[PDB]
Formats: C-alpha cells, sequence, structure tokens
C-alpha cells in the first residue's frame, strides 16, 4: 500500500478499514454505498464488511 | 626610420584634385622628420575618407575646419550665440543646412557608442538654433571598414601594415596610454577572440578610493574555519534561539485552525461594508444591455444586394485623394447615394418599407461610405448648401472620373444627376422618428438569473457574441476620417459611426460612437425590429480588451459544463454550484480590470493554505485588493459566495476534497480569461519605477548624477560606503531588525568555510574549466519609434528629395511623391493606399508629425497683420508660445473652442490663396498649404500654420601634436572611446548603463532591464562563467530540464510516501540581493580544476562584479514629465528639486540585480547557501533534507523519524534564512498534502489537470501571417491541450472558432484551412501531417475514389525500399510540377487512360499558386536555416481582415489582382462534381475561365500518404476499421506507440542531402530521407523535416477512458 491517511478525505487517522488499493474512513465509506458499488477512486469493487 | 624612404613614394599615387590634398602634400614632402611625420603625414588618411561622405550626399567639406556660428555670419544672419562645435561637412541655402560629422569604426562595440554621442552632441544643438529663426538637418555616417572611391583598396592596407612599426621604432627609438587604444584603431579587420583574458591584459591602475571598499568588503572573511568549532556555535545557537525568541512569541509560522479561515473569507470578501445590490445585473453596466437585448427579442430582395454593390463600389472610389481635399470627396458620393436611393423609390410600389426598414435605413437614417449613419435632413441642408456655393459644382466632377482618373465605372446618372429636393421631401417626410440619444455621467426586475431555464442563457453567450463583434470590427474604420459635423448631459445624435449586427431574419441592432481610435470609447446600442427603433442603453468601454468572446459560445459553454460535471457525487450540490459558476465566467469577461483580475489571483495560496498545514502569519492582510468601482465585488462575493459554499459546511463537507480542489483551483485560474496587456502604459511605468524605488530609499541609498566614466566625489562616495558597511552590520542574535537587507558577515564565513571541505552535497570540483542596425536609447522603453529614428528618416528624406529636383529643375513637388519616400522606407494612388493601411494608430500620429517637420523642412528649403486681438497675446499668445518654446507641441486647453473657430476667420490676405493646386510649386507651399484646411472644415492645424508662418518662433605644440587627451579629436578614425585601462568600478570606457521597461505578466508587472550592447557582452562573460560553475553542481534546476525532471519524479513520489515537504518563495529576490555579495562569496572560494588540482585565480571574474556594483540605471522619460507636473517616488523627487535643482536622471546604487542579469550569478547562492541550511538541520533536528532551488523557488523535502509538532524547525530555518536576506514571503505554505513546483501542483495520488490555462492561452495567440501558419500554431496548442486530457469537443470547438475568423476573413474555404473536426486518436499517434489526411479522406466518404491512391501507394512503396532501387532517381519527375508528377507515377505503376479521366478532373482552387499570399523558395530554407544557423492580438486581426480583401493574390505574370475577381471566374457544374462538397471540390469544367490555379486534391493525398509512410506506420494504408459504458471522470495515462521507418541522428544528414537534391540552393542557401525531401521542397503544406530532427516532447499523454475505448482502429 502507500501512504497512511485517507484517499478521499484525507483528514482522518485512526479505524481506517484497507481497501482494494486505497485506504478510506468509515466516514465517507457511507457516501459511496448509497450512489453505486464501483467506486470512484479506483473505479474498481471495494469490500464490504 | 627604416621604412622612411618608402612612404614617400608610397602614397605618391593620389592626385591632388582639389585645394583638399594639394597644401597637405607640399607640406609632406618637404619635412622629413619622423617627430611630424606621423601626426601631419597621418592626418592625410583622416582627410581622405572625410570626401568620400561629402562627395556622396550634397555637401561642401569644411576645409578651415572652424566653428557654426561664424559659419553663419558670413551671410547676413545676426549673433545667436551658438553652442561650441565643429562640424565636418556643410551645405546651406536659404534658411537651411546640412550638418555632417564623418567617422570610421571596426568593432560594433565602440561604433554604436560614438553614433549615440555624436546625435546627442547634435540634438542638443537646436534649442540654441531653433531660437535662431533656422533650422537644420542632421545626418551621420557609419563605416564598417575603409571604402574610399579616390583610391583603389591596395595602398590603405599598405599604409598601416607599414605604419605598425614606425611607431614602435619611434618610441623605442626615442604617451602612455595614448598608445595601444591607437594600435587597437589601426589594428586590421578584427574577428577578435573575446574572452576573460580580454580583462586580463590591461593597466589595472588604482584611486585610493577601493581600499575603503575592501576595508568593509573582506575583513569578517577568512573562509577557513574548522569544522568542529562550527557545532559548537551552532548548538548554543539554537538553544539561545529556543528559549529566548520562540516562546514569548516572535515565530512566522503558526497551525491554521481549519474554522478561523473560512470565518476570515467570509469577513475578507462579503463586503457588508459596502451598499451594493444583489442582484448581478443591476450594477454592471454591459450585462444590463446584453439583458436588454436577449429579452427584447428572444421571447418574440435583388435592391439590397444591389445597394451594397454599389456602395461597396463606393468604399473603393474613396480610397485615392483625387479630389483635391477630403470632403467634397465625402460630398460626392454621398449625392450619388442619395440619387441612388431615390432611384429605387420610383421603381417599386413597395421598396423603401419593406426591403430597406429591413435592412439598411431605419426612421430618418441612411448608411453609407465609411460606416456613417448620416440620418436625411443634413445632408439636404448641406447639399443646398453646396449647390449653393458653387454654382455649376457638378459639371467638371461630374466626369472628372475619367480624366486623371480610373473611367471604370458604373455610375450611370447619378454623377450627374441633380437632386430633386422637392422629391425627397416625400420619402424624409415619410419616415419619422426619434433621433438617436446616447447617456453620457431605481427599481429592479431581472427575473433572476438563477431561474431562468437551461436553454436562454446561452442566448446571453450568443447574444454578447454579436456584440462583441461589432466590437471587435469597431476598430477596422478609418482613422483619419473627419466627419461632416463637429460640435455633457445627453447628446441627440445627428450622425455617428456605426455598425451592424444581425439577430434573426428581420431585425438588426446598433452600435453607436464617437471617437475613432484605439483607445477608450462611450459606446450606445439600438434595436431595429421591423422600422421601429428602440433605445436600450449606454455603456463605456474600450475595444481591445473584448477579443476572447468573439465566436467562442460553444467554447466558454463547452468548458462551464465540461468543469460542472466534475460533480456528479453530491447532485443537489451540483445543481447548485451550476448557474453561480456561469454568471461568474460572464461577469467576468464583460469587466476586464486589473483589480477583478489580481483578486481572482490570489485564491490559490489561500487553497493551499486551508488543503495543508501551516501558514505563514500575514497572509490575511495580503489577499485584500480595495475595490475601486462598484464592479469588482460582483465578483467578489460570488467567488468567495463559492468558496464558503464548498470547501467547508459546517457539517462533514469533505466527502471527495479532491475534485473539491481541482475544481476550485480551475476557478483560480479562471482568472487568466482577462487579456495580459497592462490598460495604459503611462499609469503603467509609473507604477513599475515606483515598485522600482521603495526597498532602496528605505535603506536610504539612491543618487544622482554620475559621471559615467570612472570617478566619483567624496559626498557622493561616502553614502555608497555607508549603505555598504550597514549592509555588513547584522549582528547574529538580536531578534529587532530582521526584514532588512544586508548578511551576517560571520555566518557567511560558516557557510563558506564548510564549502571549503567536502562535507556538503556539493563540492568545489569544477569539471572542465570555464576560462575559455538601429540600436535605441535608453530613457525609452516599449515605444515603436523613439526619439532618435523619428529625425534620422527625416533627414535622410530631405536629402533624397533635395537632389532630385536639382538634378533637373522641377522646384515643385508632388505631394504623393513626397509621401511615397517616408512611406516606403518606414515600412501611383493605388500603391499607397495598397500600403498606406496597414499601419496603426500609433504610428498615424507619428506619421503626421513626420509630414509636418518634411514639409516644414521643404519650405524653409525655399524661403528668402498680427494685430487680431479679439483674446489678448499679452497672457495668451506669447505665454504658451514662450512656455512651449514650439509652435509644434501647442496643447488645444488654453483656451476655448470657438476662438479656433473665429481667429481662422480673418479674411484673405497674402497668407492665403485659392485653386488649390496640387501641382503645388515650392516657394508657395507656406500659403498654399494653410488654405488645404481653410477650405476643409477643420481649423486647429490652419491655427498652427498661421501662427507658424508670421515670423513666430524667436616647442610645446610638437609635444602637443601627438595623442593626447586633447588631441582626440583631430582623427575621426582615432577611436576615442577604446578600453584602454580599467579601473576598479569602471572600464575607461563607460559606466555599464541600463534601461527601464515591465513585461506585462499576468498579476502583477514584472520589470524588465534593457541593456546597452557591451553591457550584454559584459554579462555573458559572468552568466556564462557561473553557467559553467552551475554545470557541475548537482541540484540546481534552470537550465538543465534533466535535473527538473528528476525533482518531479521525487515529488511525485514522496507525497504518496507521507513526508512533509515546504514550498517556499522569496519577496523582492530581485531587487533586494547585492553585487558585493556576490564579491564576498568568489574571495573566499577554491575552485580547484580536476585537471591541475590548484586553487585558480577568479580575478577575472572578481574585477567585473565590482563593476556589475555600480551600475547607471536610468529613467522613463515619461515619468520625468508626469512627475514633473504634480507617491513616495514623487515625496523623493520633489526632495531633489530642493537641492541644486537638475533633473534627477542618473541613479548608480548599491542593491539592484535586475531580474534577468545576474540571474544564474544568483542560482548557485541559492544553492551555495540552501546547502548550507540543508547540514544545519541535519545535525540539529536529525532529519534528512533535500533542497531544490531554481533561482526564485525551492523546495525542501524532509523525512520525520517514526503531526505539526516540529513547528520549530522550520520557524528556525525562517530565522537562519532572514539571515542572509534571503526573505521568505508570506506567500509559502508548508504542508504535507500539496507542494508546487514552478505551478505543478502535485497533490497526494495524482497531477491536477489544470484545464483552464490551456483553453484561455488558446483562445488567445492568434498570430496572422498565412491562414495556415495560423492554423498550425493552434494545432500545436491543441495537441498540449489535449496532453492533458481535457476532452475531445473542446478541442472542436476550438477548431471552429479559428475556422470562422478565417471564413470570416474573406478567405473563402480550401481544403486544408484550419483544422478537422471529429478527431479522436490521431492527437496521440501522429502529426498535423496525420490529420490532414484524415481531413482529405473525410470528403470521399464513400471512400472508393482514394483507395487506388493508397493501391499505388502500397505498389510503389514495398518497391522503393530497400533490396531494390527501382527508379531512385525520381528526384526529377516531381519537380515537373503538380499537374504531371501524378500521371506519371500512375501510369509508372499502370492503370488505362480511363483512371487518369478519372482521377485528374478533381480540382482545388489555390490562392498560394505561383507565389504565396502578400501582406506587407520554399518554407524548407527557412525552416532548415532555423536548425543551421544556431501589441495586442486583437489589433493584429484587423490588419489580417483589411490586407486580406485588398489586392492581394498573385500571378506568374507581374501584379496582383482581387479574390472576388477570381471568385467571381467561376461557372456552375451542378453535375455530381461539384455536389460533392460546394465550393471546396470543384469540376474541371468550371474552371474553364480561370485554369491556372486549379491543382489537384488528389496530388497531395498521394503527398502525404508517402510522407506518412516515411515518417511511421506501415498503417496508412489499411482500410479504417469501424470503431467498437465507463463514467466520465476516468482517465490514465497513455504513450505514443509510433513504429519508425528511418534511422535515427539527422542534425546533419539532411543538409548533406540537399547536394543530390539541388546543386544551386545549397550553394546559395540516408536509407529513405530523400524520396520525402523533394515531396516536401515542391510545395508548402506537408512540414515534414520539422518533426522528424525532433520529436514528440509530450510523450506522456493522459486520456479519458471513455475518449479513448470510443475512437478507431487501423492495424496492419
Ligand atoms: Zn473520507
Ligand atoms: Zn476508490
Amino acid at each position: 500500500y502507500g501512504r497512511y491517511n485517507c484517499k478521499c478525505c484525507w483528514f482522518a487517522d485512526t479505524n481506517l478499514i484497507t481497501c482494494n488499493d486505497h485506504y478510506l474512513c468509515l466516514r465517507c465509506h457511507q457516501t459511496m454505498l448509497r450512489n453505486s458499488e464501483l467506486c470512484h477512486i479506483c473505479w474498481k469493487p471495494l469490500p464490504t464488511s | 626610420d627604416e621604412y622612411v624612404q618608402e612612404l614617400k613614394g608610397l602614397i605618391r599615387k593620389h592626385i591632388p584634385d582639389r585645394c583638399e590634398f594639394a597644401h597637405q602634400k607640399v607640406t609632406f614632402l618637404s619635412q622629413v622628420h619622423p617627430s611630424p611625420l606621423l601626426t601631419e603625414g597621418f592626418k592625410l588618411l583622416s582627410s581622405l575618407v572625410e570626401l568620400e561622405s561629402c562627395e556622396a550626399h550634397a555637401c561642401q567639406a569644411n576645409t578651415d575646419q572652424r566653428f557654426v556660428d561664424v559659419i553663419l555670419s558670413d551671410n547676413g544672419i545676426l549673433c545667436p550665440t551658438l553652442p561650441k562645435v565643429i562640424p565636418d561637412g556643410f551645405k546651406l541655402t536659404g534658411k537651411t543646412l546640412i550638418l555632417l560629422e564623418t567617422f570610421v569604426r571596426v568593432n560594433p562595440d565602440e561604433f554604436e557608442k560614438k553614433w549615440k554621442a555624436d546625435m546627442s552632441k547634435l540634438l542638443n544643438l537646436k534649442h540654441d538654433l531653433q531660437k535662431s529663426g533656422v533650422t537644420l538637418v542632421p545626418i551621420v555616417d557609419g563605416r564598417s571598414n575603409y571604402n574610399n572611391r579616390f583610391v583603389a583598396d591596395w595602398v590603405i592596407e599598405r599604409m598601416r601594415w607599414l605604419l605598425i612599426e614606425i611607431l614602435k621604432a619611434s618610441k623605442s627609438m626615442l604617451e602612455d596610454q595614448e598608445y595601444q587604444r591607437l594600435i587597437h584603431s589601426l589594428s586590421n579587420v578584427k574577428n577578435q577572440s573575446l574572452g576573460l583574458e580580454n580583462l586580463e591584459h590591461l593597466k589595472r591602475n588604482s584611486l585610493d578610493y577601493d581600499e575603503r571598499l575592501n576595508e568593509s568588503l573582506f575583513i569578517g572573511l577568512k573562509g577557513d574555519i574548522r569544522e568542529s568549532t562550527v557545532r559548537e556555535e551552532l548548538i548554543k545557537l539554537k538553544m539561545w534561539f529556543k528559549d529566548e525568541v520562540f516562546s514569548k512569541g516572535l515565530g512566522k509560522f503558526k497551525l491554521t485552525d481549519r474554522r478561523e479561515l473560512l470565518e476570515s473569507l467570509s469577513s475578507l470578501g462579503a463586503h457588508l461594508d459596502s451598499d451594493v445590490s444583489s442582484c448581478p445585473f443591476c450594477n454592471n453596466k454591459l450585462m444590463e444591455i446584453v439583458y436588454n437585448v436577449t429579452f427584447s427579442s428572444v421571447e418574440r430582395t435583388n435592391i439590397e444586394k444591389h445597394y451594397l454593390s454599389v456602395l461597396s463600389l463606393c468604399n473603393k472610389i474613396k480610397g485615392l485623394k483625387v479630389f483635391n481635399t477630403r470632403r467634397n470627396t465625402l460630398l460626392f458620393l454621398d449625392l450619388i447615394m442619395v440619387n441612388l436611393m431615390v432611384d429605387i423609390s420610383e421603381s417599386c410600389q413597395d421598396a423603401i418599407e419593406s426591403l430597406r426598414k429591413s435592412g439598411l435605413i431605419v426612421g430618418q437614417m441612411v448608411m453609407l461610405v465609411n460606416d456613417r449613419v448620416l440620418d436625411i435632413l443634413e445632408a439636404i441642408k448641406l447639399i443646398r448648401k453646396k449647390i449653393g456655393t458653387n454654382p455649376n459644382w457638378v459639371k467638371n466632377c461630374s466626369k472628372i472620373l475619367e480624366r486623371s482618373h480610373p473611367e471604370i465605372w458604373l455610375q450611370l446618372n447619378t454623377l450627374i444627376r441633380q437632386p430633386d429636393f422637392n422629391s425627397l421631401i416625400s420619402i424624409a417626410q415619410y419616415l419619422v422618428s426619434d433621433r438617436p440619444i446616447m447617456r453620457y455621467s431605481k427599481i429592479c426586475r431581472h427575473k433572476l438569473f438563477q431561474e431562468m431555464s437551461s436553454f436562454e442563457q446561452m442566448r446571453l453567450f450568443k447574444t454578447l457574441s454579436s456584440i462583441s463583434l461589432s466590437l471587435i470590427n469597431s476598430m477596422k474604420t478609418s482613422f483619419s476620417s473627419r466627419l461632416l459635423v463637429n460640435e455633457f448631459g445627453n447628446v441627440r445624435l445627428r450622425e455617428c459611426y456605426a455598425q451592424r449586427f444581425y439577430l434573426a431574419e428581420s431585425l438588426v441592432g446598433f452600435l453607436f460612437y464617437q471617437k475613432t481610435g484605439e483607445r477608450s470609447r462611450c459606446y450606445s446600442v439600438y434595436l431595429s425590429d421591423n422600422g421601429v427603433m428602440s433605445e436600450q442603453g449606454s455603456f463605456y468601454c474600450d475595444p481591445k480588451r473584448f477579443f476572447l468572446p468573439v465566436f467562442s459560445d460553444e467554447v466558454l459553454a463547452g468548458m462551464c459544463e465540461e468543469m460542472t460535471s466534475w460533480l456528479d457525487f453530491d447532485t443537489g450540490l451540483m445543481n447548485d454550484t451550476g448557474p453561480i459558476l456561469r454568471l461568474l465566467v460572464l461577469a467576468i469577461l464583460c469587466s476586464p480590470s486589473k483589480r477583478n483580475q489580481t483578486f481572482l489571483q490570489g485564491l490559490r495560496y489561500f487553497l493551499m493554505a486551508f488543503a495543508n498545514q501551516i501558514h505563514h502569519i500575514d497572509l490575511i492582510s495580503k489577499l485584500v485588493v480595495e475595490c475601486k468601482s462598484s464592479s469588482e465585488v460582483v465578483v467578489q462575493r460570488l467567488a468567495v459566495g463559492l468558496f464558503i459554499r464548498l470547501l467547508g459546511g459546517e457539517s462533514d463537507a469533505s466527502s471527495f476534497f479532491s475534485r473539491r480542489f481541482k475544481y476550485l483551483l480551475n476557478v483560480s485560474y479562471l482568472c487568466h480569461l482577462i487579456t495580459k496587456e497592462t490598460p495604459d502604459r503611462l499609469t503603467d511605468q509609473i507604477k513599475c519605477f515606483e515598485k522600482f524605488i521603495e526597498p532602496k530609499v528605505k535603506f536610504g541609498c539612491a543618487v544622482v548624477n554620475p559621471s559615467l566614466n570612472g570617478k566619483l566625489t567624496v559626498d557622493q562616495e561616502d553614502i555608497m560606503i555607508n549603505g555598504l558597511k550597514k549592509f555588513f552590520s547584522k549582528s547574529l542574535r538580536d531578534t529587532e531588525d530582521v526584514q532588512t537587507p544586508g548578511v551576517c558577515k560571520e555566518l557567511l564565513n560558516y557557510c563558506v568555510s564548510l564549502f571549503n571541505r567536502g562535507k556538503l552535497k556539493v563540492s568545489g570540483e569544477l569539471k572542465n574549466n570555464p576560462f575559455r542596425v538601429v540600436i535605441p536609447k535608453l530613457d525609452e522603453l516599449g515605444n515603436i519609434l523613439s526619439t532618435y529614428d523619428k529625425e534620422k528618416l527625416v533627414s535622410a528624406c530631405v536629402s533624397s528629395m533635395a537632389e532630385r529636383f536639382k538634378t533637373k529643375g522641377r522646384y515643385n513637388l508632388d505631394p504623393e511623391s513626397t509621401d511615397y519616400l517616408i512611406l516606403k522606407n518606414l515600412t501611383s494612388q493605388e500603391e499607397l493606399s495598397l500600403m498606406y493601411e496597414t499601419l496603426t494608430e500609433e504610428q498615424v500620429e507619428s506619421f503626421n508629425e513626420i509630414k509636418y517637420d518634411v514639409q516644414v523642412a521643404l519650405a524653409k528649403m525655399a524661403d528668402n497683420s498680427p494685430f487680431g486681438v479679439m483674446k489678448e497675446i499679452r497672457a495668451e499668445v506669447s505665454l504658451h508660445e514662450v512656455k512651449d518654446f514650439d509652435p509644434d507641441v501647442l496643447p488645444s486647453d488654453v483656451y476655448k473652442e470657438l476662438c479656433d473657430a473665429v481667429y481662422k476667420s480673418s479674411e484673405k490676405c497674402n497668407f492665403f490663396l485659392e485653386e488649390v493646386l496640387d501641382v503645388c510649386p515650392l516657394g508657395l507651399l507656406l500659403k498654399n498649404l494653410t488654405t488645404s484646411s481653410y477650405m476643409e472644415e477643420e481649423y486647429f492645424m490652419c491655427f498652427k500654420y498661421l501662427l507658424i508662418q508670421g515670423h513666430f518662433d524667436q616647442a610645446d605644440k610638437l609635444d602637443k601634436s601627438y595623442f593626447t587627451n586633447a588631441a582626440l579629436r583631430n582623427l575621426c578614425f582615432y577611436s576615442e572611446d577604446s578600453p584602454t585601462e580599467f579601473t576598479s568600478i569602471s572600464s575607461n570606457s563607460g559606466n555599464l548603463k541600463f534601461g527601464l521597461s515591465y513585461k506585462e505578466q499576468v498579476g502583477s508587472n514584472r520589470e524588465l532591464y534593457v541593456g546597452d550592447l557591451n553591457t550584454k557582452l559584459m554579462t555573458r562573460l559572468v552568466e556564462d562563467f557561473s553557467e559553467a560553475v552551475g554545470n557541475s553542481m548537482k541540484y540546481t534546476c534552470l537550465n538543465s530540464e534533466k535535473e527538473f525532471e528528476r525533482a518531479i519524479c521525487d515529488m511525485k513520489m514522496a507525497v504518496n510516501n507521507g513526508d512533509l515537504s515546504c514550498s517556499y518563495d522569496h519577496s523582492k529576490w530581485g531587487p533586494t540581493m547585492s553585487p558585493a555579495l556576490f564579491l564576498a562569496l568568489l574571495q573566499m572560494l577554491e575552485l580547484r580544476t580536476p585537471v591541475d588540482r590548484s586553487k585558480i585565480d577568479l580575478d577575472s571574474v572578481k574585477s567585473i562584479l565590482k563593476w556589475h556594483l555600480h551600475k547607471v540605471v536610468e529613467v522613463p522619460i515619461n515619468v520625468a514629465e508626469a512627475y514633473c507636473i504634480g507617491s513616495l517616488s514623487e515625496e523623493f523627487f520633489h526632495q531633489t528639486m530642493q537641492l541644486s535643482g537638475q533633473i534627477p536622471s542618473h541613479i548608480m546604487s548599491v542593491l539592484d540585480m535586475g531580474q534577468g542579469i545576474l540571474h544564474n550569478t544568483s542560482d548557485l547562492y541559492g544553492l551555495i547557501t540552501e546547502q548550507f541550511l540543508c547540514y544545519a538541520l541535519d545535525l540539529l533536528y536529525d532529519v534528512i533534507p533535500v533542497s531544490y532551488t531554481s533561482s526564485d523557488d525551492q523546495i525542501t523535502l524532509v523525512k520525520t523519524p517514526s503531526a505539526a509538532e516540529w513547528l520549530e524547525m522550520i520557524c528556525f530555518h525562517e530565522f537562519l534564512s532572514s539571515k542572509l536576506n534571503k526573505f521568505v514571503s508570506p506567500k509559502s505554505v508548508i504542508g504535507t498534502f500539496v507542494a508546487e513546483f514552478k505551478s505543478r501542483f502535485f497533490v497526494m495520488g495524482e497531477e491536477t489537470p489544470l484545464l483552464t490555462k490551456f483553453v484561455s492561452a488558446a483562445l488567445h495567440n492568434v498570430k496572422c501571417k498565412t491562414p495556415t501558419q495560423l492554423s498550425e500554431t493552434i494545432d500545436t496548442i491543441c495537441d498540449q491541450c489535449i496532453a492533458n486530457g481535457v476532452s475531445t469537443k473542446i478541442v472542436a470547438r476550438i477548431s471552429k472558432r479559428v475556422n470562422q475568423l478565417i471564413r470570416y476573413s474573406g478567405y473563402g474555404d480550401t481544403p486544408f484551412g484550419a483544422i478537422e473536426d471529429q478527431d479522436v486518436k490521431d492527437w496521440v499517434d501522429g502529426s498535423r501531417g496525420y490529420r490532414l489526411q484524415r481531413k482529405i479522406e473525410a470528403i470521399f466518404y464513400d471512400d472508393k475514389e482514394t483507395s487506388f491512391i493508397r493501391n499505388c501507394a502500397r505498389k510503389v512503396f514495398n518497391d522503393i525500399k530497400r533490396g531494390r532501387i527501382f527508379e531512385e532517381n525520381l528526384i526529377n519527375l516531381i519537380g515537373r510540377g503538380g499537374d504531371e508528377a501524378l500521371t506519371g507515377f500512375l501510369q509508372y505503376a499502370g492503370c488505362s487512360e480511363q483512371e487518369v479521366n478519372r482521377v485528374l478532373n478533381y480540382r482545388w482552387v489555390n490562392l498560394s499558386s505561383f507565389g504565396d499570399l502578400r501582406l506587407v523558395v520554399p518554407t524548407l530554407i527557412k525552416t532548415l536555416q532555423s536548425k543551421l544557423s544556431r501589441s495586442s492580438v486583437a489589433s493584429g486581426f484587423i490588419g489580417f481582415c483589411k490586407s486580406m480583401g485588398s489586392k492581394c493574390v498573385r500571378d506568374g505574370k507581374g501584379g496582383f489582382l482581387y479574390i472576388k475577381e477570381v471568385y467571381s471566374g467561376i461557372n456552375v457544374c451542378i453535375c455530381e462534381i461539384c455536389a460533392l462538397k460546394p465550393k471546396i471540390i470543384y469540376c474541371n469544367d468550371s474552371l474553364n475561365k480561370v485554369s491556372q490555379f486549379s491543382k489537384p486534391i488528389l496530388w497531395d493525398y498521394f503527398s502525404l500518404v508517402l510522407t506518412n509512410a516515411c515518417e511511421l506506420g506501415e498503417w496508412v494504408f489499411s482500410t479504417v476499421k469501424e470503431p467498437q459504458l465507463n463514467n466520465q471522470n476516468f482517465f490514465w495515462a497513455v504513450k505514443p506507440k509510433v513504429v519508425r521507418q528511418i534511422e535515427d541522428q539527422l542534425g546533419m544528414n539532411h543538409v548533406l542531402q540537399s547536394i543530390r537534391r539541388n546543386y544551386p540552393v545549397l550553394f546559395d542557401e540516408l536509407k529513405f530521407l530523400d524520396v520525402c525531401i523533394a515531396l516536401d521542397m515542391m510545395n508548402e503544406n506537408l512540414g515534414i523535416i520539422s518533426h522528424l530532427l525532433k520529436t514528440r516532447d509530450n510523450s506522456v499523454y493522459i486520456v479519458k477512458q471513455s475518449d479513448c475505448a470510443l475512437a478507431h482502429i487501423r492495424q496492419s
């Protein structure tokens, strides 16, 4: 993996689920689940649990 | 005394033809003594060239060599008490006279510095001689060798080749510094090697001044501090710093507090102090009129073209100047137009209503000659007045258009048709409406722009286009063009200039204004729906800032919809942020100003300060600019109203921060649409000078006039030396006086001494050692005719005419044969206007003064009642006259207007005449030429001529005969100013001048120093020296691309890796540092060359930056009189008025380094000192930094062990960096998310696209020479705009703006033209050479006509390759021409005659057929010479639409014609050949009358196929296959993948295959290269080798997946 901050929102450090090729927060996980299941940063599907 | 016998017989071969050489030689032969031999027998060679320039021009040489004051007193002329000069040749007659001086030089370096001194010495003779009542004509004669006619060029080199020993023998047998400059003057043709050793062999004398320099300038530097003593200093310093000055709060950085900034920005921007309105349209004045147009007409004919045809004949009939003035040649074709108007009134029942209010005449209005609305009835007064003044006016001018005239006319009867005044009143009484009113000097209803549907907003930009085009060609009007009626609340408009602009199929609008020119106007716009006029307002602007929108609805709506579509992650946010961007985009274009440019620039500093983590403390006190008017607030509520909207809401409004960043940075660059022009230059130079002078008198150093050659007085010196030791004052541990110039000398000691040891990452190793026309004056830069040209070409024209009527005795000037001389050498009645209309107003107002003083000179050439007191002579006439000293420079603002009418209105005397007499004999112009404006309506120029008429302008000497510094003026070729003995500060010759200018950058004015000719030569040495020094360094990146690339590759991987990367900048990095600092650095360097490991001497550099310490910076002359009329620079002047009151024209300094002079010599200083500071953090804060520098920008990337706890590092770095006067501007930002470097903003995980610089640069840079050259630059910038992945659609719509601006330019169309549309993959793989194939194979859309020429290309190309010759002698068959080379090749490959029948009938009309399109050998030679050898757009587009409709296309016979005459010379050929694409492809039968222009298109299609086979592929040949969803905003990077079938390294191989092409063309000027070099030399449209000698130069393309899966495929 790369750097240890969030790929989307950049300003969170703890409790991060390792997605496909990028870090990601619990806050902005939910503002992508309602739009799609396919992501819009890596354009590849992400873990569910 | 060994050649003393030879010399008298050597020069016996010059016959004393006059008295000039006869007394010279009889005192030569009678003196056999070398003590006067080399003075008096040396003064004949100066006497010999002196006769050549007096035999050349009209002249009488001064054989007495005496004064000017008594050469006028041999005539009866009273003594004027002139200054004292000696002229070297004259010619006097009447009350004018021709001075000529004479001097010959060899090198360019000290030739122009005699021209500039001689010309300044002669042009400061007029001011006592203008008062004498006489004007003179000055000339100079530059000679670059000895080219006499009276000798035969074989004896003069024997003189200087045998007198070159006689002075060495003369001063060895028997004065010091007057010797070797005489050698360098008497030396041969000097192709002289000039270098660092040129300084080395002079004298190096002293003054007992430079010791007081070194007493402050080298003292504390020892440079050899031990490397274990510095650590014990540094730990104490940090321990002092942290406990002393940090914790009591003096640090420059902080922790950014991300909530306070958004409250700070709302209080910054939303001007709740101001009282502006909420609606945007109400406040601005042009959006008002746009809203009135777009909702007065959106909610909702053979006589026409006959009228247009005869009016378009009236246009060409005006431009002749045949009717002896410019007044009746308006009224005459006025009479013609009004008779032809009433000649339509008698034809139909309804024509003047149904077809004339529907077109060209509104209520009581008429359209005619220039663009003039004339509004009938005043003509009826003026025409009746004209027939009243002359009883029979149309009886001679009725058909004076036959004799001395064209006599090609179509005016049947309207030449002679006397208009029945009793007939026009029926028409004039028929249509009457309210006359046009035009405003000078409260409720709202505007439908709330966010609440209008998504279609009619395009009807705002569409109307902005149509108004803006009429703004643009409101320059096209003639600039001379005085009206017929001359003369501030609200004015009803009698007649005016106007444009027309169409909106629908019934109605037009209008655009009324009074002034012509390029300056600001005061417009008004009406409508005309079906005959009814309706006013809609008045606004006030300047035209030339509105080039941008001119055809660009679809551009400005493709990028504002490209950009909004980025925000498909929050739909409810998108439908809000959409229509609030668009009003912004509209409002910026509708208001170009500096203030609403600068504020929009200042938001990219905010934005890095909101994503990153530490800003400088002073930034919010710098983003503010005072809104001077109530229109800069409308933008400063909607940008800020956008930034509060989507940066941070009170909730978690940071879902996808990256697109917010991209989308808002692209708003901060959306600034750039305003045209960089600095709207007026007399308010620009004052800001430039005032930005220069402020950091100087604050430190207190500026001086007045030095002597410009060495010496300085003591009082002038002491302020210099006090500034010097105040510079090096700066004790190391005081927190006061930290923002102050200077260097801490004890710390620079450490900085250079650790560099001596090899412990920095740079080291003093230094591979491959460095030790190996019109020229302006310097007080006015930015202008295009300086003072010195403008008398030079005048005096040259005076001499060129003064002889040509004394060759025969004409003694009369033709008033155009005197305007053929100037108007040629600055840049037959049709020829003059053919090259008169290609000027600019800036040159027109110079040309008129040239016409003035030329004709005044010629009027003075031939010559040998004040009781009109209505307004008094006593304090009005004589007062302004003596205050201004010329009649020439008179202003108009001391009087009223009507006195200009009435003091003109004295009756005729001997001051006037009648019968204006275009023969114009000489000796009468002083009374003839004033009548030319007595009869024309204008008055003021007649006032100036009537004022200029009536006299209203009022043995020791044998020791001294050898060249002493008093005996300098005895020779012309002495070369008085040669470098002989340089000093510590000067070079015995000059004082290293400079000059002022700005640079017209985007936000703020960058300055720019103009150097003179020696100054550039002495600056190249230091600059290239330090370039070689920094060549061996490791971390600079200014000139090396590769290290810059490594830094970019580092920053990309390092933001992805959790580092802390700063981004600094430096406020006034230019004007702060000092040349003495570079002296104090080069004292203690080593620079041991690895060839000979030794400490080299840099005294060639150490003695020449001392010169750079002491430059003489001039001042602009426009600010020498702008502060003179009426602000701390003005305070600085008006405290130097209280001294001895000389005007302050020369400023020696201490601390300049103007930007671009010592440029690379500070790039290593910003690398040496940067690495020293980079070492101070490896030892005091256990990290590992690395620090690039581009001489103005830095980045120091830091790893940390194991989050902004270590502010301590950064602030302490700031405190050290302030100790070397590298100050850190408050613009900088340091954090861990964003880093810039030279505007390439490198976010986490990506690169930021930055769309809106490329479009905004592509809509500009429309430069106009030929309409294919103009369709090359925009193809290049469309290659760059797709290098960063915009889309296809915006590229596909720049390519219609550029297309229609050509179709608007009269050109018609051609199959090449602008580049294609709907082009998708041909950006990555292939050049303009690939795309023109796709343009031409788009015509043959069934693709059944060009597959066969590709079949022929397959049969030729597999056989013209290797392994086979098969006519490699085809170099001749192409050179036949274009019509029959294809017939050669095709029947070479083989088919019937019927294929040649069905191929050669396709023809395109060429216009660059024989020659090229003329608007005042192929392009291959002029391109290859460029590998061999080494004003606004919107006023440069009108000269492309004025000199293209004129006589501009040529045949092979000598002459030119029109385009329409060619395009009238064509038939109609409906039979399916022309109906393929109309007006593009023709038949062969339809080009029957004009058949010398029809070339085939199939010839160039085969030409492109055989070029692209050379450069790539074997897939130029295949059938184009049919192409094959993803999200709109997933783009990724691609590479070229081009399969090249040549071998590389073509940097020389092209010239050595031009012997085997054309011997005479190489005379005057591989494996497959040569077959596609004659396919380029025969035409112009191929362009092959400029894409082979270089490379693709991007190779890194990024493309959208939905622009990459949609593209086509051509495999093999
Ligand atoms: Zn997030
Ligand atoms: Zn993703």
